[PDB]
RNA sequence: AGGACCGAACCGACUAAUGUUGAAAAAUUAGCGGAUGACUUGUGGCUGGGGGUGAAAGGCCAAUCAAACCGGGAGAUAGCU
RNA sequence: GCUCGCCGGAAGACCAAGGGUUCCUGUCCAACGUUAAUCGGGGCAGGGUGAGUCGACCCCUAAGGCGAGGCCGAAAGGCGUAGUCGAUGGGAAACAGGUUAAUAUUCCUGUACUUGGUGUUACUGCGAAGGGGGGACGGAGAAGGCUAUGUUGGCCGGGCGACGGUUGUCCCGGUUUAAGCGUGUAGGCUGGUUUUCCAGGCAAAUCCGGAAAAUCAAGGCUGAGGCGUGAUGACGAGGCACUACGGUGCUGAAGCAACAAAUGCCCUGCUUCCAGGAAAAGCCUCUAAGCAUCAGGUAACAUCAAAUCGUACCCCAAACCGACACAGGUGGUCAGGUAGAGAAUACCAAGGCGCUUGAGAGAACUCGGGUGAAGGAACUAGGCAAAAUGGUGCCGUAACUUCGGGAGAAGGCACGCUGAUAUGUAGGUGAGGUCCCUCGCGGAUGGAGCUGAAAUCAGUCGAAGAUACCAGCUGGCUGCAACUGUUUAUUAAAAACACAGCACUGUGCAAACACGAAAGUGGACGUAUACGGUGUGACGCCUGCCCGGUGCCGGAAGGUUAAUU
């Protein structure tokens, strides 16, 4: 059992992109972004308690961030986690 | 031609690393000197 | 076998080659190996301590049996067997309780025979006793320095020690050096020559023959610079000067023995 | 069988021409030598400066070598310009 | 978009290293791009990298590193034991099809596999930091069996030709399918099983090693590929209906045989040689302490787990190393057609490109090439450069020689195409049918079909038949070095260095010697048939006289002589 207060803090934000368009309709997949250590058991298990659905697979993937110069200053953004989250056939989120 | 400068990451990093540094005393003294000038980046290790 | 290479070719001109049928043509015995890789005459320190030295074939540690303490459970010999890290043939025998060794083949020692350590082995070469039960006047080889030790005196193909006299607790041994030499008379001795005395009469034919066995060049002193040989230097071949090595001790004559310490077993020198 | 033979890859570098503020702080083109061996190559490791290493040319040791590079003694000293 | 040209053992494809967003989309053209730029690896913005099986991480060790105590050293520190790290090596498991603008052995579809934890059942001796087996290993060579792959035929669909012919012996295109599971083959190694005993494997062992008998004569291990299934699936040339002209989607025939054939596989095999060819774990097994109807082991079924990190893109290059969008450098894998010995070379396929200034003109001169009357080294320091030779088969080949060579010495002849021998020969491959049996992926016979040199004869074309590319100049005398090698990275490749061989000399093992204030380490887990130093330098014939000088070795009567007293 993973505490309440984890599963509360691991999800981020639903990804807003085509390609997760195109994955919720042909694969039934959501797109999220998660925390950097936020393990595939940890998403799991939030995504069902806190959206009340039946998952049976999570994909996840570590983005890096770009380099950006602003005003001749030398940046860059920060790394994030991304999940690909299967709702198993029938939910429907 | 074949130049001098072949990099290699396992190699930098034993040869120059911050581990590499801190095995010696006087690697230690290189740290203390690059510390005490402020040196942004202190080993090659990044 | 002696047998000269036919010259087909400028490198097998001069190849004289040791060949001996009797030598097992399998794998040696696995458990009684170990592995050692090469120094390149290197030290601890990294350094080229011995020079000449570095590369040539691969080769695996037979474990020798220098010892001989097995005393009164007879032997039989399985086979010869060609050794990489000796100029001597060796010899896997088999105990009678089921011990296997090896153990430095003596002249004539072949498949079948016999072989038994201990005070009351019979005089046959082969076997090994204190040099208390062994007449004056016996050929010996493997001999101990001290007792218990491990056979150190003439293990090299085709050598043998001559036992001279015994008085006392003490034998006095010639070493093929031609040194006469006082040891205890417990220390241990082997009846009979070491074997494989045609090992002399080989003939590398070619440097690459050197090389294969892990010695590198040798570079002259008077064909370098003087900054790194006594003997560097000169306007074409010029030497004027007493040999010296590369350290600038003399080196035709001057005597270098320094150890008081074991003067008093030396009967005479070498001469 | 062979430090065997002819000859590509691969390792090299004997001649000539070009280039010489170069396409290149050592190359290009045509020829040339070795090509199962004392061969060649990848990865990793060891040897540190009067020290290493050298089939030995005072060669090589990061385009630096009859004593590397960096910092320090240091504003060395300069009857010289 | 149509032509043209170039690479194609690469200038195509995939990786590792290294780089780090350069990848895809929209937008912009100041600066950057050796010119313009609407374009870009440029600016800006958004998007994109999905794993139980790939790799890392992980288990295990090599060289080597560090190193509790320890030994040593003015300090700093050096070495090293038990250990603990360290891949470039050993160790569990996945394939094919489809899909995005950009990912895929990761997503989807289908079909699989590995290891672990639990739960139940049934049988049941489990247990190591220890014993043993195994893992587990060289170079070279030879042959057989295969496969990738290609060629032809058959089969299916389509065509009847911009100019003479083209319903045929014509033309074009396709003709594909994996892992897994079942089988246990070509072939490789090895005799089994069962009793009793034992100075061995630190203790013990039924395990390994040894010894003595019986009995039987076939058992065991390994093994490419084929076949069957996987698969009535998928894919498939082409047809069809829209189009944003990029593509969306539906349907979809045949999908066989023969022959040739690797540098790949059987093969970590076999034969042979000397220079004699990792380690440790996983794994199998054996027990000791111990537990002892418990635990734990095994076999079946169920169920759960397999985390984390990498994954875009370049990768012989405009993205890596070279200050550059630099004619340089950079390890591994893949390997089609015709000709060819070939991974040479020429022309092509798949695929990829025309090298980021162009337009004219048609002077000298420079660069890189083609040809040249007569002469033919007269050039020059010198035949420098250039010209020339160049293949296969057969004939033929001197001095000298260490008998191997020299030698491809030199020199010469044949060489295309067509027909015949022989409607395709000798050879290779091998089906149907028949016969046998310890019955099958069997033995023997038979040879259809297929594939296919070399030669001889006759004829025939051209100036020329090894016609292009490709591809030795040869001979005579002589110095030096025996020879293959090595060297002044970047003006010297040699007669220099090395070398096998020879000799002197030191060295008795705690060796001499070398690196170290030292402990230690190398020499060497070597032992005088060994190891170090020095000179000479294959081999043949040889290597003379001098010990006055210097060195070294040996001697100790006498002279001299330190600290000390
Ligand atoms: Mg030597
Ligand atoms: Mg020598
Ligand atoms: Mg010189
Ligand atoms: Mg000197
Ligand atoms: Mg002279
Ligand atoms: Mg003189
Ligand atoms: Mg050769
Ligand atoms: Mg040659
Ligand atoms: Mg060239
Ligand atoms: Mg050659
Ligand atoms: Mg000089
Ligand atoms: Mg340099
Ligand atoms: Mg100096
Ligand atoms: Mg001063
Ligand atoms: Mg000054
Ligand atoms: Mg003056
Ligand atoms: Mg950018
Ligand atoms: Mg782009
Ligand atoms: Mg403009
Ligand atoms: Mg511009
Ligand atoms: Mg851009
Ligand atoms: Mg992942
Ligand atoms: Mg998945
Ligand atoms: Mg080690
Ligand atoms: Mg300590
Ligand atoms: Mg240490
Ligand atoms: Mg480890
Ligand atoms: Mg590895
Ligand atoms: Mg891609
Ligand atoms: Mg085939
Ligand atoms: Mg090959
Ligand atoms: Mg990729
Ligand atoms: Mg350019
Ligand atoms: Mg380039
Ligand atoms: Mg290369
Ligand atoms: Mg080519
Ligand atoms: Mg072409
Ligand atoms: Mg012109
Ligand atoms: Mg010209
Ligand atoms: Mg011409
Ligand atoms: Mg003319
Ligand atoms: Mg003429
Ligand atoms: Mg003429
Ligand atoms: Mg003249
Ligand atoms: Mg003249
Ligand atoms: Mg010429
Ligand atoms: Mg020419
Ligand atoms: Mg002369
Ligand atoms: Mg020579
Ligand atoms: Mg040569
Ligand atoms: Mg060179
Ligand atoms: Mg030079
Ligand atoms: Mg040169
Ligand atoms: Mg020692
Ligand atoms: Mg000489
Ligand atoms: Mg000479
Ligand atoms: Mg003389």
């Amino acid at each position: 059992m993973i505490r309440e207060e984890r599963l509360l803090k691991v999800l981020r934000a639903p990804h807003v992109s085509e390609k997760a368009s195109t994955a919720m309709e042909k694969s039934n997949t959501i797109v999220l972004k998660v925390a950097k250590d936020a393990t595939k058991a940890e998403i799991k298990a939030a995504v069902q308690k806190l959206f009340e659905v039946e998952v049976e697979v999570v994909n996840t993937l570590v983005v890096k961030g770009k380099v950006k110069r602003h005003g001749q200053r030398i940046g860059r953004r920060s790394d994030w986690k991304k999940a690909y989250v299967t709702l198993k056939e029938g939910q429907n989120l | 031609m074949k130049r001098t400068f072949q990099p290699s990451v396992l190699k930098r990093n034993r040869s120059h690393g911050f581990r590499a540094r801190m095995a010696t005393k006087n690697g230690r003294q290189v740290l203390a000197r690059r510390r005490a000038k402020g040196r942004a980046r202190l080993t090659v290790s990044k | 076998a002696v047998v000269k290479c036919k010259p087909t070719s400028p490198g097998r001109r001069h190849v004289v080659k040791v060949v001996n049928p009797e030598l097992h043509k399998g794998k040696p015995f696995a458990p009684l190996l170990e592995k050692n890789s090469k120094s390149g005459g290197r030290n601890n320190n990294g350094r080229i301590t011995t020079r000449h030295i570095g590369g040539g074939h691969k080769q695996a540690y037979r474990i020798v049996d220098f010892k001989r303490n097995k005393d009164g459970i007879p032997a039989v010999v399985e086979r010869l067997e060609y050794d990489p890290n000796r100029s001597a043939n060796i010899a896997l025998v088999l105990y009678k309780d089921g011990e296997r060794r090896y153990i430095l083949a003596p002249k004539g020692l072949k498949a079948g025979d016999q072989i038994q350590s201990g005070v009351d082995a019979a005089i046959k070469p082969g076997n090994t006793l204190p040099m208390r039960n062994i007449p004056v006047g016996s050929t010996v080889h493997n001999v101990e320095m001290k007792p218990g030790k491990g056979g150190q005196l003439a293990r090299s193909a085709g050598t043998y020690v001559q036992i001279v006299a015994r008085d006392g607790a003490y034998v006095t041994l010639r070493l093929r050096s031609g040194e006469m030499r006082k040891v205890e008379a417990d220390c241990r001795a082997t009846l009979g020559e070491v074997g494989n005395a045609e090992h002399m009469l080989r003939v590398l034919g070619k440097a690459g023959a050197a090389r294969w066995r892990g010695v590198r060049p040798t570079v002259r002193g008077t064909a370098m610079n003087p900054v790194d040989h006594p003997h560097g230097g000169g306007e074409g071949r010029n030497f004027g000067k007493h040999p010296v090595t590369p350290w600038g001790v003399q080196t035709k004559g001057k005597k270098t023995r320094s150890n008081k310490r074991t003067d008093k077993f030396i009967v005479r020198r070498r001469s």
